């Protein structure tokens, strides 16, 4: 898909060393947005295009939900990953349409 | 495991307050115009259909099949026939939508509920023991109801040398157990066919 | 945060046994019959070590 | 004797030592030796180049399944017997049957051309090189055909015909053939899945083979629909039309993967909170308050858009969810006047103007919208839905409650029981218990209790075929009851006759009585007296208990708990995949609801250049919707997959060609 | 923003000669490596102990790799070795004998030794090996002591201790090691089994792995039964004692091991042991089966006092058949149940005498059987301990039997001397009611061992142990229908008991025409909401005579919320729960059936209680013995070790690792090729 980095591919394989080897590049992430961000922005991406802004999300979120990505760039993977178990569950609450998903990266 | 299934109960008798709500209605329209009063006597009588709140008290009673209420409260104290007959074939239409469908439907849904919740069983019972424990762990309130800084920098050096072990760990036993637990699929065939294929080449290419 | 897995684990649990049991980390060791008897001469005279507390 | 001899009944054919070291060297894959061993086969030898092993494994055959193409080659180059090894590298799945192309028993049905059992095989690559040589597939017949001459083969070759017919459809419904050679493969895998549907209904035989064929045309549809990646292309794909008309397409055609896919579940969410963002996101409370408030406001809203259309209150109607809210409310709205009409002593009744004269118009405000309901679908449509069926017997109790209220206006415990105002109150009173359980259709709205509803829709059918079998044991044991007990019916001194009284007696002395009090002996609403008669025959009565006993046994302990089993097993396949049906009946719900008539609710409605535009737009977007799901398709059958028996043999049959190759080298 | 990624573990990514170094080692190229150590003898920026990020070595990878000529050739140029060897064991690679002679994040437990991994690992040319080396365990302690090394192991590390212990548990639990090394390996795995039960359930943590390694060690003793190809290695292997015996059998069936039992050979063997000297009892029709059943229960007294008088005979030694012994013990007990059915109808007397004389009829006649199921009871408390008499539930119903029937004797005996008038003035606590109520009890108590001979039978053996298993569940959740019937009782005698009313009326409490006092004491309560599940309590008991209301209403609304929960919830969560478990045991039902059948077998197959219940009341030879079961186990122990590394050879199963190891050997040959063409 046109949306995805070759660093959101790199976490959705999962491989540790293509990790290890792309992030010494100086690699960062766009951020997804919060539970209900509906700012100047979020308002009209979901005007846009809201499928294409869907699976921006989908990928930002398996991208960080990788072990290798936890592991590798925070000061506390244990923390990193509750916190994301915790939104994640939190958006397949919100994303109606994209449970499954959500619901298995946490 | 019985506290993860009572959500299956609060859907079945979401639908069920519907359908008794249905009949009640349809009972204490029927049956409006026709010492003890009520249900709660030894002749239950014709003044179960008289009120809503009666109606409803009435038709609680049948979901057991248990002889709580006796069919004799369907008959008019005026004696018509036809009247009669279709309280009868209403309250007996109830019992069958009831009891003889809706509580098996229910039966079949815990069924399939309690195979599903089993498997995921003794994680959740630990997991609430746990948040029992931690609970009562605390020094907070020890009396039963009637009596009722560079040390933080040393501890994430701690903290880090710790996690740091424990991240080599976990790299080693993961790709320990992905590479002992994938199986081989088609495209690492083709790969060694072309391994092949790229010897048989270069021999024929060099002699 | 909800977590089943983590709180699930062997090791954890075992951390929580040891902190559980306190000073009589044996009371496993103990026989079931002996855990029963032991549970309830601490339920008659817990007033008393309420007090004593 | 003790010992089974043992020999070979079927000899079959028979070889040479020098054939069977031929055919071995070629299953070695050897040059050399099967190069000279055909070098002294031009001349007269015993080596025959069209030699076949009694398992049917002719040296072509075995190159075929050797996969060496240096081998084939040279098999080809001297002209051996070419029978139906086309077919194998077909099946084998290999792209070198290309060379085939350019240059006794038989294991495929006389049927299968090459371009059938590529179909089969699902490869892309053979299936367009096929099709780039030149290929037509024969004609299937329709589902209900009228032919003389297919009905003579069939009379002539019944299985053969069969066969032929299975053959052909499963080759059209490959997702290959279809997505290379159909105009609109959306289309073409609708109108193949309801012919395929058809065919296994009429076929009652091979049809597992049918419902498979039909499940893999609906399984390629949703993933076509899964290789989409944009909003404006699912808009050209669901808006297509030769208005969401492929939408109503797959709603008519029953296609609940295509239906329930989340991307067009995304597009129908979209449509359906008609400019109405943050709906999910805001608190639960939050939301049902505005529910509330936008329900309780109703006839506000729904006064505009009949006198002020292009109002802003006259176009919150046009937003499909305040139309379901203002909807609903009109219907809880009905049910509270029929409640205030349940909570006088006259012959025939003046009209009740203080809550029972504003029901009369909404009951004919319901009758045109099932009328409006009836225009729009036909008759199979109206009578396919249990649910306008309810509707229907629903409307046709209040005409009758109508019609027996002027009968009674033209024309207590003096009347008699046909007066037309006691079966009017009870028409009326049945009416209502049926426009009270009209609620429950609404529960495919919500979330919680859409599944609930939809899945005991569908086991409802499971438990009519139980009570059929309960109906012919009730008959059964009635008809024995009314033999037995039918010559002590009391006729004296009775206050009360029949089971509804509170003395029970005449339980069983006619077939009416005796069938309710086998219905009522199920909840144990029937004493054991009234199997008691007033004289002194004890054995009669004994044998009325003892079958009274049986019955209930039959009902109670067996037949309920196997109904028990029945749902445990029907649930258990139902809730499965229960979310797509549930998903589907939702959209149903929300596209009925998506139309421009039936806006009002039940109390106030009482080009060529566009069309090559649209026609090459979609072309365009599909072409690259097959293109992604060919490399999906490829990608996913390069991993996931067992190499078995067959691999093995390839990639060690390449290192023994290449060992035998050094060696004639070195 | 954007989500910044600075790696946070630091790890030296090492010179690029060192990353050639390592392409050369797994790309399998011999030259290369050889020329990269000749190199590193210079002592550049090549070194032999690099270590890559990820967790390799050179070493480390040509042990992942196999290639025995790499790991010689680096084993000769001074690779550092900590754990090479120990993941070539891990490995499973048979090449660890390079290591073994020649020459913290280590990925291990600091525990584990070369041993316990390569029990662990479960292979037997490589256990074979390390043991022939000389090779020793660490001792396990006992599963409950107080030592003072395990308590101060787990003081100063509790999670290290019972780490080790699990490991050093998982070693000797290997079915290689114990088919090596163990002197009895059937004993082994028995006390194996046993002590990794009494583990998981001390050890309520690692209770999983505990399991699993019983069920493995029962997997191995039914394996090796299932190597025998023999009548006379079955006999010395059951019949074999430490110090017709079948001690072993007994042995095995005392410590639980159910899929021994049911082994179709052992079967075999107890089925011809149990039809002793029968042509074919089997091989016959149902029909003369059943008459014949018929006709050895009709001649049961005939048989007991031909074996009384002349153990010798044919007849006497009839009754010494197993099959002919079962036969006849049930044939005396339903003889006993058919002298209680004629009791409850043969009776025609007064039934007013103030004492209760003993009859002739059935009295005199019952008092002989049951001292004799005294003296039954009794002999099996004595013979195999109390622990065997508390296992089965059965014997403890028998011995609940017993003491009614002794209770009912005491106090007939007693109203016989003393209290020696209208049946309608004895007192509700008169000794000859409360005989007669025991006598009651304990007949319903003896007309259900009925159930307890059903195992037996083929059809439905299977069906009444399920039951049996599934009554267990059955309990587990009347637990919880006590705390709700507890609960809404006491709550329903709270409200009303302030409404209690005599008025002089014939009868109170529930079981009365007329239901009246229902919820008046927490007996009457409890009474009342117990019989309120089979519908049995009307609605007349709700409304109170006065005419308080609120107080009726509440009480008919806590009634009703209660009937919901035990009559909806609770009712169908039984049912469900049930479902599951039947479900869940419907696999092992057979094996079960088959364990209790062999059971009451072997009750029966003892010399002592010959009699039915009417009248219950050296070294050379050891050393000969030892060694022909040593023959014959060492012959099954060559056959499983066979067996085993056959199925290992033939289970289908291929990981990534084995497409890794031909690419790498066929690159290395290649590029052995082109380093001579
Ligand atoms: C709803 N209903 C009812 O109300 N009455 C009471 C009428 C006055 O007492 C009835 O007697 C009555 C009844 N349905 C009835 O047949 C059933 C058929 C199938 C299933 C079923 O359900 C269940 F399996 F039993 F659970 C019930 N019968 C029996 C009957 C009566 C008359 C005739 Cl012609 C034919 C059959
Ligand atoms: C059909 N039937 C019956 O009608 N009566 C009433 C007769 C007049 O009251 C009975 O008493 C009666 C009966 N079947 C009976 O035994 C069953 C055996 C097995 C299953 C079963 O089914 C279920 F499990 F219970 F569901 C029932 N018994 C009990 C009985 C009574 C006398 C005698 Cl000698 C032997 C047995
Ligand atoms: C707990 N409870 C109760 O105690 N009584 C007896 C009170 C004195 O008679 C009732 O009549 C009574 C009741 N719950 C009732 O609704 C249910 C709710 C949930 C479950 C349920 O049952 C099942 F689980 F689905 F099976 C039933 N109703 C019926 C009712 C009566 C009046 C009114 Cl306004 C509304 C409902
Ligand atoms: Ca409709
Ligand atoms: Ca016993
Ligand atoms: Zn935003
Ligand atoms: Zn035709
Ligand atoms: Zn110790």
């Amino acid at each position: 898909t046109m949306d995805v980095a070759p660093v959101i591919l790199a976490a959705h394989r999962n491989n540790y060393e293509i990790l290890t080897m792309l992030l010494k590049q100086d690699v960062s992430l766009p951020k997804p947005h919060a539970v209900g961000c509906e700012c100047t922005l979020c308002s009209a991406k979901n005007k846009k295009d809201s499928l294409r802004h869907s699976r921006f999300r989908l990928d930002i979120y398996r991208c960080l939900a990788s072990p290798a990505l936890i592991m590798l760039t925070e000061e506390d993977p244990i923390l990193r990953a509750f916190e994301l178990s915790a939104d994640l569950k939190e958006l397949s609450l919100v994303e109606v349409e994209f449970r499954n998903d959500y619901e298995e990266l946490a | 495991s019985m506290g993860q299934m009572l959500q299956d109960f609060g859907k079945f008798l979401g639908m069920f307050l519907l359908v008794l709500f249905s009949f009640t209605i349809g009972l204490t329209q029927l049956y409006d115009k026709g010492d003890c009063v009520g249900i709660f006597c030894e002749q239950q009588s014709n003044d179960t259909f008289h009120s809503f709140i009666g109606t409803c008290f009435a038709l609680f009673w049948y979901i057991f099949s248990l002889a709580h209420v006796a069919i004799f409260v369907t008959r008019f104290s005026y004696g018509e026939e036809l009247q009669s007959f279709v309280g009868a074939v209403i309250v007996g239409t109830y019992n069958v939508v009831v009891v003889i469908v809706l509580t098996k439907l229910l039966v079949a849904m815990l069924h399939k509920s309690f195979q599903l919740i089993a498997n995921h069983e003794d994680k959740e019972w630990k997991f609430a023991r746990a948040k029992l424990w931690l609970s009562y762990f605390d020094d907070k309130c020890t009396l039963p109801p009637p009596f009722n800084r560079n040390l933080k920098q040393k501890r994430d050096e701690n903290y880090q040398k710790v996690m740091c072990c424990l991240v080599h760990r976990y790299l080693t036993s993961m790709r320990q157990k992905m590479q002992s637990t994938d199986q081989a699929t088609v495209e690492n065939l083709n790969e060694l066919r072309q391994d092949l294929s790229k010897f048989r080449n270069e021999i024929r290419d060099l002699l | 945060y909800n977590q089943k897995e983590f709180v699930s684990q062997s090791n954890c649990q075992q951390f929580l046994n040891t902190v559980w049991f306190g000073q009589m980390s044996g009371y496993r060791r103990k026989p079931t019959c002996k855990k029963i008897m032991t549970v309830l001469t601490v339920g008659i005279f817990w007033p008393v070590l309420s007090l004593c507390y | 004797r003790d010992r089974i001899p043992l020999r070979i009944v079927r000899a079959e054919s028979e070889l040479s030592p020098s054939e069977k070291a031929y055919l071995n060297a070629v299953e070695k894959g050897d040059y050399a030796s099967v190069k000279k061993s055909l070098e002294e086969a031009e001349i007269y030898f015993k080596i025959n180049i069209n030699c076949i092993d009694p398992l049917g494994r002719t040296a072509l055959l075995i190159a075929i399944e050797n996969e060496n193409l240096e081998l084939i080659e040279l098999l080809l180059s001297f002209n051996v017997y070419v029978g139906d090894a086309l077919l194998h590298a077909i099946r084998k799945e290999v792209v070198g049957a290309v060379e085939l192309l350019l240059n006794q028993f038989s294991e495929f049905t006389p049927d299968i051309t090459p371009i059938i059992l590529a179909a089969h095989t699902n490869n892309y690559e053979i299936i367009k090189l096929l099709v780039q040589k030149g290929v037509s597939v024969p004609r299937p017949h329709e589902v209900r055909c009228n032919c003389v001459e297919c009905v003579s083969s069939s009379d002539v070759d019944s299985l053969r015909h069969s066969r032929s017919r299975l053959n052909i459809y499963k080759a059209l419904a490959s997702p290959s053939l279809i997505a290379l050679s159909s105009e609109d493969p959306f289309l073409t895998a609708f109108q193949l899945s309801w012919e395929l549907q058809e065919l296994s209904k009429v076929e009652n035989e091979f049809k597992s083979e049918y419902e498979e064929l039909s499940r893999q045309c609906k399984q390629f549809a949703k993933d076509l629909l899964d290789q989409t990646r944009s909003s404006r292309e699912l808009e050209i794909i669901l808006n297509y039309r030769d208005d969401l008309a492929r939408l109503k397409l797959a709603i008519k055609y029953r296609q609940k993967e295509f239906v329930a896919q989340p991307n067009c579940q995304q597009l129908l969410a979209s449509r359906w909170y008609d400019e109405f963002p943050g709906w999910r996101r805001r608190h639960w409370a939050v939301k049902m308050v505005t529910c509330f408030i936008i329900g309780l406001l109703f006839p506000v809203f729904s006064v505009c858009y009949l006198i002020a259309p292009k109002s802003p209150l006259g176009l919150f109607i046009r937003k499909p969810f305040i139309k379901f809210i203002c909807h609903t409310a009109s219907y809880l709205t009905f049910l509270f006047l029929l409640l205030l009409a349940s909570q006088d002593l006259n012959r025939q009744g003046p009209p009740p103007t203080i809550v029972e004269w504003m029901i009369l118009p909404w009951v004919l405000g319901f009758i045109w919208g099932e009328i409006k309901q009836m225009w729009d679908g036909g008759l199979q449509d109206y009578i396919h839905d249990w649910w306008n069926l309810m509707d229907f017997v629903m409307n046709s109790l209040y005409l009758a409650t109508i019609s027996l209220k002027i009968v009674a206006f033209v024309k207590r415990e003096s009347w008699d029981m046909w007066h037309p105002t006691l079966v009017a109150e009870a028409l009326f009173a049945i009416a209502n218990i049926f426009s009270s359980l009209r609620l429950i259709s609404l529960f495919t709205a919500n979330s919680h209790l859409g599944p609930l509803q939809i899945s005991l829709g569908r086991m409802l059918l499971d438990i009519l075929k139980f009570l059929f079998i309960y109906c012919l044991v009730l008959l059964a044991f009635a008809n024995g009851l009314n033999q037995l007990y039918f010559y002590y019916e009391e006729t004296k001194g009775l206050t009360c006759k029949g089971i509804r009284c509170e003395k029970q007696n005449n339980a069983f002395s006619t077939l009416f009585e005796t069938l309710q009090s086998l219905f009522w002996s199920i909840f144990g609403l029937i004493n054991l007296y009234v199997t008691n008669v007033k004289a002194q025959h004890e054995f009669t009565e004994f044998v009325g208990a003892t079958m009274f006993g049986t019955y209930n046994v039959i009902s109670l302990v067996v037949l309920l708990n196997m109904l028990i089993a029945m749902m445990n097993n029907s649930y258990q396949l139902i809730a499965d995949h229960a979310d797509i049906e549930w998903k589907f009946a939702r959209t149903k719900l929300w596209m009925s609801y998506f139309e421009e008539g039936g806006t009002l609710p039940t109390p106030f409605n009482v080009r060529a250049a566009d069309n090559l535009r649209r026609h090459h737009q979609y072309q365009e977007v599909m072409r690259n919707l097959v293109k992604r799901y060919v490399a999906a398709m490829i990608r996913d059958a390069k991993t996931e997959e067992g190499l078995t028996e067959e691999n093995f043999k390839e990639l060690k049959q390449d290192i023994s060609s290449f060992r035998f190759e050094v060696l004639g080298l070195l």
